[PDB]
């Protein structure tokens, strides 16, 4: 079981951009993929949880600008009006089994969004 | 039509049936792997076949499935203690099992309730429909919401998103008492193929013996069962089948 | 909605002990665990459920406490134990935000 | 419930028994065979009260009841059985009406002078209130009934026949069949027929039994031809 993600790059502000996160070795239908960040040097941050059935889950900090999308082997993420403070490091997290929701065992390599002019 | 129905009570509001005059068969549950959890106190389910009890109680909830463990003889929690509290001898067990797929709604299935407040520990087996406002203040607050007087029923927000300890859980409790009164619930017993012209050691609706049996050419009466001769020699004759 | 980690920061010898307190704002039962993020690396979740050891980590991590109080405790820490830990415990559902993080606590050995 | 009063005060009548009141005690089956038991039985050459117009008050239940009754219309309907009959104990409910018989063993608020109005019925004011409830159940001639309470369990024993007479209880022999059991552990001492505005005419015969000693005769197809006190 590999989860990896990709979609680094340096746009301005309020510039749209995905985030592609691909599975491999086990089965996107059965397992729950979510989203989490972090600031440089700085805590965890959660963003959002997708359920293997397809509901979605934001946070409040979140304010719902974020959209989380799955698709056969896809779990992308896009965003709208980027700002400043938004500059972080963001990863995918698979679960354990069947259930057994928010514990994050496998994590993808990590990929750096800034934003800047 | 109580293991699984359209519509099961609420923790706080539980359902109970009575089961008497019932041909039970415990054979059937013990074999189904549809309920997640199924272990029973004072009596093995698996001789429950044999034992006969003269009623039945079986109480249907739905619950949250972290809170499963709550509902067990001689155990302390929140709906343990304000909701449902089982006695510490309490003859029978529980079956609950996940219901995500029925209890729970994408925005939030709140027509399941719980008491949080309330006077003191109830005992066991008692049923709480009242739904008075739990004050904690020193004035009275006349039934009327507001600061410092609170509403101990509240609301499970059931949503598919939830982990399994928050997923919805219907649970149904069977209770077995006996008592100085005649039993009628238990298991069909068994009853093994009939041979006829060979010496055997025959049971026939808990008359026992040994002997030969034949055909034989004699008229009863429809309500007769046993035969007998002179000096109390037993002939069956009505087969219990 | 708030989790709390206790000590910010705290050191400790290689032949020694520490413990970390996280603590709940609102009661999540023991559906609470923990991560070790090390320095450029993905958090790895050494205890869930507050109480069972994840497969592949060492018993010198040990978790308890339930409710809204719980502690882990390293026991003989070595060299390779200084990253930093962070506690997460589900909240609910509607009523507040789904899960969150803890401030998270950082570790160095002498 | 409904208060009447318009009844004719007289004491009742007795009649000689004869020789009726023969039940089979079990399920046994004999042939030329004479079989001496010892039992609940209805003693041979009794006299026993006959009822009458409209009369039906409480009748103790002392040990068992011989009830015998013969018409042409069927104004006996059904029996309340119990204590206190007040629905602060338990107390027996039998109704034989036209559908099917419905049988209750739970409390229920009995009035002084239960009764059922008629030809169309419209009258259902023998109870008033029911709670607490543990069993249900629902299933020139002359009726021969008897009841027994034993360790907890009814017994009800019928026989349905054609009569001649007018008057009387006929003179013959008539062996009681086993009919039906309920298994509820009551504790009974009184009990109170039915019957069915407009006033009729109906006469029921009332018998106790006693502990005895019988002797009986079984054919060749086992049915009672004949018995000895
Ligand atoms: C409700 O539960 C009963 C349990 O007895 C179900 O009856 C059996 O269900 C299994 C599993 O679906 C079947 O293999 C059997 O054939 C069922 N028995 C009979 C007699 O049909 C019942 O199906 C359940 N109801 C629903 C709607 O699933
Ligand atoms: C029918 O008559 C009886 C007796 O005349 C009534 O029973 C009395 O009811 C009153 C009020 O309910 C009680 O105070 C008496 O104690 C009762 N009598 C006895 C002897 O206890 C009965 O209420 C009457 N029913 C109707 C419908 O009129
Ligand atoms: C008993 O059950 C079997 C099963 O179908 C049936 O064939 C038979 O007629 C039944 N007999 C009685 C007396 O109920
Ligand atoms: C007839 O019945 C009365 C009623 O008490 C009784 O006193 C009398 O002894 C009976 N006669 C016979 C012959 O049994
Ligand atoms: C109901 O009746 C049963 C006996 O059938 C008795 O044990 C119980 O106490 C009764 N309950 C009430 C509330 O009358
Ligand atoms: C007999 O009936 C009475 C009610 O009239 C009851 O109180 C008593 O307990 C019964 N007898 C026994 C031995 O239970
Ligand atoms: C027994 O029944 C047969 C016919 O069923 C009849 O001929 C015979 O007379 C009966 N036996 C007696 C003693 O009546």
């Amino acid at each position: 079981q590999s989860v990896e993600e990709s979609g680094g790059r340096l746009v301005t502000p309020g510039t749209p951009l995905t985030l592609t996160c691909t599975v491999s070795g086990f089965s996107l239908s059965r397992y729950a993929m979510s989203w989490v960040r972090q600031a440089p040097g700085k805590g965890l941050e959660w963003i959002g949880i997708i359920v293997d059935s397809g509901h979605t889950a934001y946070a409040s900090w979140a304010k719902g600008r974020f959209t989380i999308s799955r698709t056969s082997t896809t779990v992308d993420l896009k965003m709208t009006s980027l700002t400043t403070e938004d500059t972080a490091t963001y990863f995918c997290a698979r679960e354990t089994g069947g259930g057994a929701f928010y514990v994050f065992e496998f994590w993808g390599p990590g990929t750096v969004v800034t934003v800047s002019s | 039509e109580v293991f699984n129905a359209t519509r099961f009570a609420s923790v706080y509001a539980w359902n109970r049936k009575r089961i008497s005059n019932c041909v039970a068969d415990y054979s059937v549950l013990y074999n189904s792997a549809s309920f997640s959890t199924f272990k029973c106190y004072g009596v093995s389910p698996t001789k429950l076949n044999d034992l006969c009890f003269t009623n039945v109680y079986a109480d249907s909830f739905v619950i949250r499935g972290d809170e499963v463990r709550q509902i067990a003889p001689g155990q302390t929690g929140k709906i343990a203690d304000y909701n449902y509290k089982l006695p510490d001898d309490f003859t029978g067990c529980v079956i609950a099992w996940n219901s995500n797929n029925l209890d729970s709604k994408v925005g939030g299935n709140y027509n399941y309730l719980y008491r949080l407040f309330r006077k003191s520990n109830l005992k066991p087996f008692e049923r709480d429909i009242s739904t008075e406002i739990y004050q904690a203040g020193s004035t009275p607050c006349n039934g009327v919401e507001g600061f410092n007087c609170y509403f101990p029923l509240q609301s499970y927000g059931f949503q598919p998103t939830n982990g399994v300890g928050y997923q919805p859980y219907r649970v149904v409790v069977l209770s077995f008492e006996l008592l100085h009164a005649p039993a009628t619930v238990c298991g069909p017993k068994k009853s093994t193929n009939l041979v006829k012209n060979k010496c055997v050691n025959f049971n026939f609706n808990g008359l026992t013996g040994t002997g030969v049996l034949t055909e034989s050419n004699k008229k009863f009466l429809p309500f007769q069962q046993f035969g007998r001769d002179i000096a109390d020699t037993t002939d069956a004759v009505r087969d219990p089948q | 909605q708030v989790l709390t980690q206790t000590p910010s920061s705290v050191s400790a010898a290689v032949g020694g002990t520490v413990t970390i307190n996280c603590q709940a704002s609102e009661d999540i039962y023991d559906n609470l665990v923990w991560y070790q993020q090390k320095p450029g690396q993905p958090p790895k979740l050494l205890i869930y459920d507050a109480s069972t050891l994840a497969f592949g980590v060492s018993s010198r991590f040990r978790g308890s406490g339930s409710g809204t109080h719980f502690t882990l405790t390293m026991r003989d820490v070595q060299c390779d134990d200084a990253a930093t830990y962070y506690c997460q415990g589900e909240f609910s559902c509607s009523s507040g935000d789904c899960t969150a993080f803890g401030g998270g606590t950082e570790v160095v050995v002498k | 419930c409904v208060n009447l009063t318009t009844r004719t005060q007289l004491p009742p009548a007795y009649t000689n028994s004869f020789t009726r009141g023969v039940y089979y005690p079990d399920k046994v089956f004999r042939s030329s065979v004479l079989h001496s038991t010892q039992d609940l039985f209805l003693p041979f050459f009794s006299n026993v009260t006959w009822f009458h117009r409209f009369d039906n008050p409480v009748l103790p239940f002392n040990d068992g009841v011989y009830f015998a009754s013969t018409e042409k219309s069927n104004i006996i309907r059904g029996w309340i059985f119990g204590t206190t009959l007040d629905s602060k104990t338990q107390s027996l409910l039998i109704v034989n009406n036209a559908t099917n018989v419905v049988i209750k063993v739970c409390e229920f608020q009995f009035c002084n002078d239960p009764f059922l109005g008629v030809w169309m019925e419209s009258e259902f004011r023998v109870y008033s209130s029911a709670n607490n409830c543990t069993f249900e159940y629902v299933s020139k001639n002359l009726r021969e009934f008897v009841f027994k309470n034993i360790d907890g369990y009814f017994k009800i024993y019928s026989k349905h026949t054609p009569i001649n007479l007018v008057r009387d209880l006929p003179q013959g022999f008539s062996a009681l069949e086993p009919l039906v059991d309920l298994p509820i552990g009551i504790n009974i001492t009184r009990f109170q027929t039915l019957l069915a505005w407009t006033a009729g005419a109906a006469a029921y015969y009332v018998g106790y039994l006693q502990p005895r000693t019988f002797l009986l005769k079984y054919n060749e197809n086992g049915t009672i031809t004949d018995a000895v006190d």
